């Protein structure tokens, strides 16, 4: 039974002429409860998809017909379920992953007939799906327009919406062991990607070690380590702007009933029939991703103690197990950038601890609040005008760096490493930072779509000249040589081309001097500087999973609160 | 005396014949503790297969102390996530007697009786600042 | 037959599979012994790890010699036995080219090297390290030469024996 168009036509029309549909119910239910035949049905003169949308526009609208494709799936699914796991098919057979995308079109699967038994055992059966299937369907998805990718999201947000309400989840039965919201959401892994395919880089360098450097001399292991648990769907294909916003993927329902505790088990020791929702951390809320990170950065502050413990027990070396600053109080950065210093050369992983900071000449025990003390003196003092290392756009009252502010580099390193001790140790700032710099410190550069932020009085004035109709030679004759005025008065007349004092500008060479423009003022103005900013932030999370679990726009949230 | 940056040799037997002498007839530095290594060590050091740390052109071995105490630091600081032998053969499209997974404390390399045995027991190979860990039949 | 190693600009070094002391194991390698002992006609994996990419036209040459000081100085000949594979070639590799010395009659294989984590080349012997005529219970050293004109050398010690799994664990508790 090859079916495409002609037979399904056929079989309706002389369904039609005896005025009962009978043989449409048969072949429907005894087809689509069959994998082997999806797979060779409704191929192209390798799958028409568009006709499949044609054959169910024209078939749909009967009860007799939608129900038997309901029982039709429920039996095609477990028999899938079992086939791609207990045998493999799609290794033999690229055409299996057909049977995924005419069973997609069902407008039906989006709907509560569908959600008890069929959906749940549908995506049970393709949740199992091998990788490379996964990137290639991710892939045919991704083509898709905002409208069905946003009918996808919805198909399995309902379902795991419905499995979270009709389950009752205390803490002995949890998220991670039932079956139909963990083939759910791992099947919404797949319209995430989908979204953010279908929808400019940094230069890192990390840190070393003292004694562990001797011992990856010893194993070998010199050249250059790994690190991230980043995600298996990733590097079968590509930081962008998305389709549908990536704030529809949470799930609330699911991120009030989950168990962090429980979770960051699953995932730092991976057990078997126990799913980790951080591996698909799309879904999971703010509060979620921060307890998440909380747990992490609490077992290492535990990890570090334990090691410190050690060195008390065989070597009889006494360690200090916090990051026990001592700053006076009328020198903040100049005795916290001495200390953090000194830490950094002697002890690099030192400062993955718990910091304690107290103040000469008064005598506080650090429950939490000191350390908060500290901080909101450090961001006073850092971004104060006197220090003359950020300027403040009062038009929208943002914090961005000086491109004339020299010999601060540590000063900018040590803003960086407050950034990073805050977010490590649970602590919320008031740091007013363009997101240009949250995506910049995570290894993207900026480009001119993102001046709004930082510079709206000068982005306004490059997007006017971007779309100026007119020819823009001839009218403000402005040179590659860009002319801008220093605070001192004196000019600081910058370089973007050999001869960009004498060569004009065209209405064509506008596009690229947009964005050598961009880039010179929000990356190469500030290379030094940021630089300085980005080792020091990285230089206390390096070993965080906060590349992995959260998103540039959602760490401005995890800083500012 | 191996001051030279590209011509020292790695490794126990290589540092045994360019030095003239054989494995039972050499005097080796710790490279933590500084001190001498016995028969057993030197031993360890072959079988484990360690590479020879050079400072200041001196070639330098690890007994056992600092070698299972740095393991352990490095353990409790460097901990990335355990993952089962299955996983870990479905991840990187190799099976485990292709892959190099050295014991978590001696940091012995495991010979395949002791990955089928981690497989048989369902037990978990740990990463370690990125690179897999296991653990001997010697040292569980 | 200079067998002194060699990590060359590029960190040219070798590794090698711990296959194990299995009674049923084809190629094994001892790092204590640093032996590649192995079956005749098998598989020997010998993987090649550098630590910067060398330019294009790299001659991963194998050469075996005898390791004792009186026996240097001929060469290993293949056994009069096996006198597809050329009767004067004693390693085999499984477009590789074979070369012959002028004045000394040295066999060497050569692979023109391929980036990969470790390039594995698949080596293989032809005769047992007990062969008549041929080895006679002669020990040999395998150097691999990373040389375009040498830019990396290393080497290890080959037995070729019935069974690499007891010989393995009989030499390895006679050195300890
Ligand atoms: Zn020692
Ligand atoms: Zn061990
Ligand atoms: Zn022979």
């Amino acid at each position: 039974t090859y079916l495409t168009e002609e037979k399904v036509y056929e079989i309706l029309e002389l369904c039609r002429e005896r005025e009962d549909y009978s043989p449409l119910i048969r072949v429907i239910g005894r087809v689509f409860s069959s994998a082997e035949a999806l797979v060779q049905s409704f191929r192209k003169v390798s799958v028409d998809i568009d006709a499949i949308r044609r054959v169910y526009t024209r078939l749909l609208s009967n009860e007799k017909i939608e129900t038997a494709f309901l029982n039709a799936l429920v039996y095609l699914s477990p028999n899938v379920e079992c086939d791609l796991t207990y045998h493999n098919v799609y290794s033999r057979d690229p055409n299996y992953l057909n049977l995924f995308i005419i069973v997609m079109e069902n407008r039906n699967l989006h709907s509560p007939e569908y959600l008890e038994m069929a959906l749940p055992l549908f995506c049970k059966a393709m949740s199992k799906l091998p990788l490379a299937a996964q990137g290639k369907l991710i892939r045919l998805w991704s083509k898709y327009n905002a409208d069905q990718i946003r009918r996808m999201m919805e198909t399995f947000q309902q379902l795991i919406t419905y499995k979270v309400i009709s389950n009752e989840f205390n803490s002995r039965n949890l998220v991670n062991d039932d079956d139909a919201i963990v083939a759910a959401s791992k099947c919404l892994k797949m319209v995430y990607y989908a979204n953010v395919v279908g929808g400019e880089e940094d230069d890192e360098e990390p840190i070393p070690e003292s004694s562990e450097l001797t011992l990856q001399e010893l194993l070998g292991e010199e050249r250059r380590n790994k690190k991230g648990p980043r995600v298996d769907p990733l590097e079968t294909e590509l930081c962008r702007k998305p389709l549908i916003p990536f704030e529809e993927f949470i799930n609330e329902p699911l991120n009030e009933v989950l168990e962090m505790d429980k979770d960051y088990t699953f995932f730092k020791v991976e057990t078997e029939n126990k799913f980790s929702f951080m591996t698909c951390p799309f879904i999971l809320n703010a509060v979620t991703k921060n307890l998440g990170l909380y747990y992490d950065n609490r077992i290492r502050m535990y990890s570090e103690r334990r090691i410190t413990v050690l060195y008390s027990l065989v070597q009889g070396q006494q360690l200090n197990p916090y990051l026990r600053l001592k700053v006076r109080r009328d020198h903040i950065i100049d005795d916290a950038l001495v200390r953090l210093e000194m830490i950094a050369m002697e002890n690099p992983a030192d400062l993955k601890k718990q910091l304690y900071v107290e103040f000469e000449g008064e005598q506080g025990v650090d429950e939490g609040g000191v350390s908060k003390e500290f901080f909101q003196l450090v961001v006073e003092e850092i971004f104060n005008p006197d220090i003359g290392m950020f300027t403040y756009d009062e038009s929208t009252k943002l914090f961005w760096f000086n491109p004339s502010s020299f010999e601060t580099e540590g000063q900018f390193t040590l803003i960086g490493i407050v950034l990073g001790l805050a977010i490590y140790n649970n602590c919320i700032l008031d740091v007013h930072f363009p997101m240009v710099v949250y995506r910049k410190l995570m290894g993207k550069k900026g480009t001119f779509r993102d001046l709004g932020d930082s510079h709206p009085v000068l982005y306004q004035s490059l997007k006017d000249l971007l779309e100026y109709e007119g020819n823009v030679e001839d009218d403000m004759m402005i040179t590659f040589q860009i002319s801008q005025t220093d605070l001192f008065g004196n000019p600081m007349m910058y370089d973007l081309k050999e001869n960009g004092d004498k060569i004009p500008i065209t209405n064509e060479n506008r596009k690229e001097f947009v964005n050598l423009y961009s880039d010179y003022i929000l990356n190469k103005s500030v290379e030094k500087q940021f630089k300085a900013f980005r080792r020091g932030f990285h230089m206390v999370t390096n070993e965080s999973p906060l590349k992995y679990l959260f998103r540039p726009e959602e760490i401005e949230l995890l800083i500012c609160g | 005396m191996f001051q030279d940056p590209q011509e020292r040799p790695r490794k126990l037997p290589q540092l045994c014949t360019e030095l003239q002498t054989t494995i039972h007839d050499i005097i080796l530095e710790c490279v933590y503790c500084k001190q001498q290594l016995l028969r057993r060590e030197v031993y360890d050091f072959a079988f484990r297969d360690l590479c020879i740390v050079y400072r200041d052109g001196n070639p330098y071995a690890v007994c056992d102390k600092c070698l299972k105490f740095y393991s352990k630091i490095s353990e409790y600081r460097h901990y990335s996530y355990s993952l089962y032998g299955t996983t870990l053969e479905q991840q990187y499209n190799k099976p485990l007697s292709d892959l190099l997974i050295r014991c978590i404390n001696c940091q012995k390399p495991l010979s395949p009786e002791e990955k089928q045995r981690h497989l048989d027991k369902k037990q978990r190979f740990h990463n370690i600042r990125g690179r897999w860990t296991g653990r001997c039949m010697s040292c569980s | 037959p200079s067998q002194k190693t060699y990590q060359g600009s590029y960190g040219f070094r070798l590794g090698f599979l711990h296959s194990g002391t299995a009674k049923s194991v084809t190629c094994t390698y001892s790092p204590a012994l640093n032996k590649m002992f192995c079956q005749l006609a098998k598989t020997c994996p010998v993987q090649l790890w550098v630590d910067s990419t060398p330019p294009p036209g790299t001659r991963v040459r194998a050469m075996a010699i005898y390791k004792q000081s009186q026996h240097m100085t001929e060469v290993v000949r293949r056994c009069p036995h096996h006198e597809l594979a050329p009767p004067q070639h004693l390693i085999r590799v499984e477009r590789v080219e074979y070369l012959d010395d002028r004045n000394t009659f040295r066999h060497s294989v050569v692979v023109p090297y391929e980036p990969p984590d470790c390039t594995t080349i698949h080596y293989n012997y032809m005769c047992n390290s007990s062969c008549m005529g041929g080895m006679n219970r002669r020990p040999i050293l395998t150097i691999i030469t990373l040389e375009d004109n040498l830019l990396g050398r290393n080497s290890f010690e080959v037995r070729v024996c019935a069974c690499p799994g007891r010989d393995r664990r009989t030499e390895e508790e006679n050195l300890r």
